[PDB]
């Protein structure tokens, strides 16, 4: 059972590279590369006593890469692993996917050829990106095309980072995005969205620190990946593998988009006052306080939830929280999934990180759910594209570099297929 | 530009509200004294074994 | 320790999936297995 | 014997709040003995100006 | 967290304001250095009322010094505590006005006001969330009242729900200045009867009738009496600043003391003043500090209080108080002269406590009374209002920059419909 | 058998400043939070020793908060649990019941709310609040009307604070205490009266304290809020839960107003020196010189009785006092019933403070009792309230605040209703 992640845009690799801290130190492993089974999903013994990991950094501007080239893990990442172009595409998706990825992708994917022949009994992929940018949207898509025809069959983890709709650092993210999901509609299987306003309000709110930068974020970010792949990792009363998410939670083909949470993000001083239980931590995930995407859960209906638990955690409460839940009116179920959830529970608790603001907790839910507020964000990214496409604005880069009018109207007549598919099914 | 003045710097506004509350990295500590084990040998929370 | 010798631990000597260092120089298979030590490669791997 | 040791500690608490007391008026009655001996220079000054 | 923004006009609200920073910059502990050297730590929790945080330890006040001519501001830098303001603050312009008030209203009001605005915006929101503004002044000069008085009308029509006091010295034939007063006086009060919420009146002749009597002084400077109304003002809002047993802001000490939005102008006293040979004579008793506070000799206008009603009346005290001694003070001095009140309203008094008392007492006190004998004071000025307009004495100096004949027309009939509500009140 | 406790408005968390410090020394919990199952219904006992009291303090300013933030109990009460606002309501109905309860009131009803999910067995509730001023008043009225919507069917214990007749420190407490009485009508199940200047009474006669301050008052709050509560701490002969006023106590769904009462105050060197018996606090507690409410009931007609034992009393003799005063012809009851009195034992004596002015006494009564003189005292406020009305003072202050007159009106005649009943129900 072995999973390779690859990593694309400058968002996705310092998200990995704050995961890469977090698995080594899940696994005992100092940054040098030796140890002082189950680590075999992530990193592969090779060289001499090295647990070098199953992942490729790839982007254009070599100044993140390079950077991480001589950090702390100079010693830890095969070299040849990390992928680095000579110039951007600068959140441009046409100069990402046209110009520059027809001669970056090749060397990226037979380098993923000769990572999954190393591999044995692969599991699937997971790719970080955000959709704003230009290298992580455009040559992002394109990487997914051709491991897609590469492989098809195997399933594609996809953690991506949407644009929030009031808090924004770019202009031209609407046509990145929309130009992005074109393609993560028809390649990716599961398609996780995190923003980055959510994270800000948790990070303010319950962990209140309140000068947040972005380590903060993807110190939490990697928690959460970490929580629903040690299941894979580590053995658990009640284990699920990465082909469940594939099964239980897309009911449509086109319909994958996940809401995450995590519980209990928590600080020192609030640990040592709250009571750490089952059944309030259950609560704890399903308020729109502790959710990774700014959206609101109550104008929409639930398909299917999963929930991971991670630590001290018995199977007699689990159940007996989640009837509460289903008991409850304030949140509702569509008519269709009586049976609308699925529980799983591992054994080891979730680490601390020294230097992170997260306590050491016997417990830690992970939700991982599929509603219709998602439907509600891909309008929202709808109208604010249309409004600057009306005046054709910033149209004449994309034009330039090699693209038209032909893509730009058919995916946004794509996206409002979607929503037509979001409302129909919400019914 | 030297180490010494940057951190006498430092000591000397610690005494502000706001550098104790807006630790950049940080966050608010409210100098509340725990019980000498909370933080590093046992973990937080309700503790039923399991295993 | 340093990163231009190889970093191999103590246990897993010599094995197929790992090494870059000579477990043994100059010992001959037909020497070890008529001193009827078990071959290291042939050792499992998970 | 119960009830014996609760009014020991009744006792113990009744001279802890006294102490406590009397340390927290004998600052005030110095805080003013020195405003009030600044005063008096501002009043021995002035004097000093005229003459 | 609740934010105070002083804005000083003239050269009698820049020396006010001068003594004010110096008294509470003592009460803080805060050094003429800018750094704090204090005792308790009490006083580090509520400073952001009155400071911001600049580098290593500087607290720079929230303040906003204007004026029209420089002299004041050499005073302001000569004394000590002049080098902790930030000289950004010192807006400040250059010809003068001069005891002209159409000067101060519309020639030079016209290109001062776009930069006093621009620095009271930038100091408004460096905070989070503003309680008022707090402007000294005074109603006879120039610079001080007029432009003053276009500012508080700038700031209502951009920050309408923020509080606003207004410490206002008015002027008195007895002690008389410059001979334009009435002029002035009384188109600023007509102005701050719909702009300020409300305003504190003042006066220099009550304060030297209390620097003769009670305080027994030999020679009252200006720096005596700017020190009595600065430990009035932070009397007034020693209540943000300190925790107490009860909590009373401006927002509650206005809504307790205005019953109609047109009755805003109260009189106020200090207690307790002692001469320094009888000031070890005496006890430290509630009785006696309300015998003080109610004494008619003690107040801070030309206003006798008992020459007409009180409508409300606050007393907000300082010090480990008894509050059922200040209750019991508070119904025996209202059921033993029940005359000076009113009828229709019961229990006409507000209290409050704070446990810090200003630094040299042991509790003290300060008196903010609504009364209807402000209307003596304000006929005492129409009077020589119409006595200058009956034959338009002095009339051109203002009539040739701008202000035409109806203007002073409705201050007119302002102030003689207000005198005459305030009449109807009582 | 759990019963949280909530804190609105300045008087209200001084009186839990004083309620608290008397339940931690009665568990024998020093202020640290720690113990060197009867605390079980008010501490919850989170992780490994350390519990964390069932309230929330609730404020618009944050300088009476911050205070208990920063004294002595820092470590017990919850950080969260304590809640502040930004400003003041400034004695002001309207705008602490429209204008700064619509930001507040959200972040309370959904904080008691996972106070009670950690709760299993709750009782009610019980709320601390003075109507006079504008903070406890208005959101406190908000807040109680949310939480009727919210559970409904449970009791709510209203320990309210009425301004005195005669001293008082606010001029618009008549408008506040008609608007808030408004909605304290229909939403307290139980409301019990204590007024300031009676409490200066008992302090001045039996206590001989000539110098009160805030602090004794809310010491012997306290001790009348322990002692009713004992109950359901501790077992006695005779116990009483907190529904039993719902029932003998309450003959109407609108008359519930009860006097209260305690016995016996008395000093530290009154005691050594008196013969303590049951017969006399029994008298003691019906006399008005001892009562909490500055009214005469001998003008009124009781129309039930509630009497609280604690310490060592035998039902034997507390029969025969009620005996004595059943038979006294002095004080007379109503013939709308023959049955007047429920009686309470508990074993454990009232304990006594540190810095307390009261002494170390055997057995003591609450007595909680219901009469007609309420309704004078509520015709006593309405007179002044029209007083103030007719000449439409301060009127100003709400209307701007967005509030009309058609609530003054409707209040008015509602306390005019109210007297009727009163009136009527007294025949
Ligand atoms: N969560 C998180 N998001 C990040 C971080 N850094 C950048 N982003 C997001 O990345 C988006 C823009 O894409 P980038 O990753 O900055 O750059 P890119 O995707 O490589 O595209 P190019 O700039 O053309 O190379 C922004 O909207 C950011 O929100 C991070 O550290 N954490
Ligand atoms: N018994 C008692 N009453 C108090 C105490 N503190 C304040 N009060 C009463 O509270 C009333 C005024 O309301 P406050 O509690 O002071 O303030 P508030 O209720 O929060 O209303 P705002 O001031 O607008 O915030 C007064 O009539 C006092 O009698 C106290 O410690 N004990
Ligand atoms: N209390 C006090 N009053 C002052 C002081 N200086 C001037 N005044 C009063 O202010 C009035 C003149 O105001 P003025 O300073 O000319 O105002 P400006 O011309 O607008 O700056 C006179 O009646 C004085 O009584 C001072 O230092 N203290
Ligand atoms: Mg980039
Ligand atoms: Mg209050």
């Amino acid at each position: 059972r072995e999973v390779i992640s690859i990593h694309i845009g400058q968002a996705g690799i310092q998200v990995g590279n704050a995961c890469w801290e977090l698995y080594c130190l899940e696994h005992g492993i100092q940054p040098d590369g030796q140890m002082p089974d189950a680590f075999n999903t992530f990193f592969s013994e090779t060289g001499a006593g090295k647990h070098v990991p199953r992942c490729i950094f790839l982007d254009l501007e070599p100044t993140v890469v390079d950077e991480v080239r001589t950090g702390t893990y100079r010693q830890l990442f095969h070299p040849e692993q990390l992928i680095s172009g000579k110039e951007d595409a600068a959140n441009n998706f046409a100069r990402g996917h046209y110009t520059i990825g027809k001669e970056i992708v090749d060397l990226a994917l037979d380098r993923i050829r000769k990572l999954a022949d190393n591999c044995t009994g692969l599991q699937g992929f997971l790719v970080f990106n955000a959709v704003g940018g230009g290298t992580g949207s455009g040559l992002g898509s394109l990487l997914l095309e051709r491991l897609s025809v590469d492989y098809g069959k195997k399933s594609k983890l996809g953690f991506t980072v949407y644009p929030s709709p009031q808090v924004s650092t770019a202009v031209v993210e609407p046509y990145n995005s929309v130009l992005s999901t074109h393609s993560l509609l028809e390649h990716t299987d599961v398609a996780v969205m995190l923003d980055n306003e959510a994270i800000y309000d948790i990070c303010r709110r319950s962990l209140d620190i309140e000068r947040p930068t972005y380590t903060n974020l993807n110190r939490l970010i990697a928690q959460v990946i970490s929580s629903l792949t040690a299941s894979l990792r580590f053995d658990g009363a009640l284990n699920v593998d990465i082909t469940e998410f594939q099964t239980n939670l897309v009911p449509y083909p086109r319909i994958h988009f996940m809401l995450s949470s995590y519980a209990p993000i928590i600080s020192a001083e609030k640990a040592y006052h709250e009571q750490l239980s089952v059944a309030e931590i259950t609560n704890a995930a399903f308020e729109p306080a502790s959710m990774m995407v700014k959206c609101d859960p109550r104008h929409g209906k639930y398909m299917a939830c999963c929930l991971m638990y991670r630590g001290d955690v018995v199977p007699k409460d689990v159940n007996a929280s989640v009837a509460t839940i289903k008991t409850k009116r304030t949140i509702q179920f569509v008519d269709w999934c009586p049976t609308g959830f699925k529980c799983g529970i591992n054994y080891q608790p979730p680490t601390v990180v020294p230097g992170g603001d997260l306590a050491k907790v016997q417990r830690a839910v992970c939700m991982i759910s599929n509603s219709t507020a998602i439907g509600e964000i891909f309008s929202r990214l709808d109208h604010k594209f249309d409004l600057m496409y009306a005046k054709r604005a910033f149209v004449h880069w994309y034009v330039g570099e090699g693209m038209e009018e032909g893509e730009f109207s058919e995916a946004r007549e794509d996206l409002a297929a979607l929503e037509k598919d979001f409302e129909e099914v919400g019914a | 530009d030297s180490e010494l003045a940057r951190w006498k710097l430092e000591q000397a506004e610690g005494v502000y509200a706001s550098a104790q509350r807006e630790p950049l990295g940080a966050g608010y500590v409210r100098g509340h004294r725990l019980p000498e084990g909370l933080g590093s040998e046992r973990p937080f929370g309700v503790t039923y074994d399991a295993r | 320790p340093t990163p231009w010798m190889d970093h191999t631990a103590p246990t897993a000597r010599g094995r197929f999936w790992v090494g870059t260092a000579p477990h043994v120089a100059h010992d001959t298979i037909t020497h070890s297995t008529l001193r009827s030590e078990p071959l290291e490669f042939q050792q499992r791997c998970p | 014997e119960i009830a014996d040791r609760m009014y020991e500690k009744v006792k113990r608490e009744m001279e802890a709040e006294m102490a406590r007391r009397e340390e927290e008026e004998e600052l005030i009655n110095m805080l003013r003995q020195e405003e009030l001996e600044a005063k008096r220079r501002q009043e021995d000054e002035d004097r000093k100006r005229k003459a | 967290m609740r934010e105070i923004v002083h804005i000083q006009g003239g050269q009698c609200g820049n020396q006010i304001g001068a003594k004010f920073w110096e008294v509470v910059s003592d009460e803080h502990g805060i050094d003429p250095t800018g750094t704090y050297h204090g005792d308790s730590d009490l006083q580090l929790e509520r400073i952001n009322v009155y400071f911001n945080e600049a580098t290593g330890g500087r607290y720079v006040p929230r303040a906003i010094l204007m004026d029209l001519e420089p002299g004041t501001m050499d005073s302001v830098r000569s004394g000590p505590y002049g080098q902790i303001f930030r000289p950004d603050n010192f807006v400040f312009g250059q010809t003068g006005a001069g005891n002209n008030w159409a000067k101060g209203h519309y020639t030079e009001g016209a290109e001062l006001i776009d930069s006093v605005l621009d620095v009271v915006r930038k100091e408004a929101e460096s905070c989070d969330c503003l309680q008022g503004f707090q402007v000294c002044h005074s109603l006879g000069g120039g610079t001080g009242s007029g432009m003053g008085t276009l500012l508080i009308s700038k700031i209502r029509e951009e920050y309408p729900d923020r509080m606003m006091l207004t410490f206002s010295v008015v002027p008195s034939p007895k002690v008389s200045d410059t001979v334009v007063e009435p002029y002035n006086a009384t188109l600023s009060v007509h102005q701050l009867v719909e702009n300020a919420d409300e305003c504190m009146v003042l006066d220099n002749e009550a304060l030297y009738d209390i620097c003769f009597r009670t305080l027994k002084l030999t020679t009252p400077t200006f720096g005596d009496l700017n020190h009595l109304i600065s430990a009035v003002m932070s009397g007034i809002t020693c209540c943000l600043r300190f925790p107490g047993q009860l909590n009373a802001d401006l927002r509650k000490l206005a809504v307790n003391l205005i019953p109609f939005p047109r009755l805003h102008f109260f009189m106020v006293g200090f207690t307790p003043l002692t001469s320094r040979g009888s000031q070890q004579y005496r006890a430290l008793t509630v009785p006696e500090l309300t015998q003080q506070m109610w004494d008619a000799k003690n107040m801070m206008c030309a206003a006798d209080p008992r020459h007409g009603r009180y409508l409300t009346a606050s007393a907000l005290f300082r010090g480990r108080m008894s509050t059922k001694e200040v209750d019991e003070q508070m119904l025996n001095v209202q059921n033993k002269n029940s005359s000076y009140f009113v009828e229709w309203i019961p229990n006409n008094v507000k209290s409050s406590v704070c446990d810090i008392p200003p630094k040299g007492l042991k509790m003290s006190a300060t008196f903010i009374g609504n009364s209807t004998a402000i209307q003596e004071m304000f006929k005492r000025v129409s009077e020589q209002f119409t006595a200058m307009f009956r034959r338009k004495a002095f009339l051109h100096w203002y009539t040739g920059e701008g202000m035409d004949e109806m203007e002073f027309t409705e201050a007119e009939s302002n102030m003689n419909d207000l005198v005459s509500e305030y009449q109807q009140y009582q």
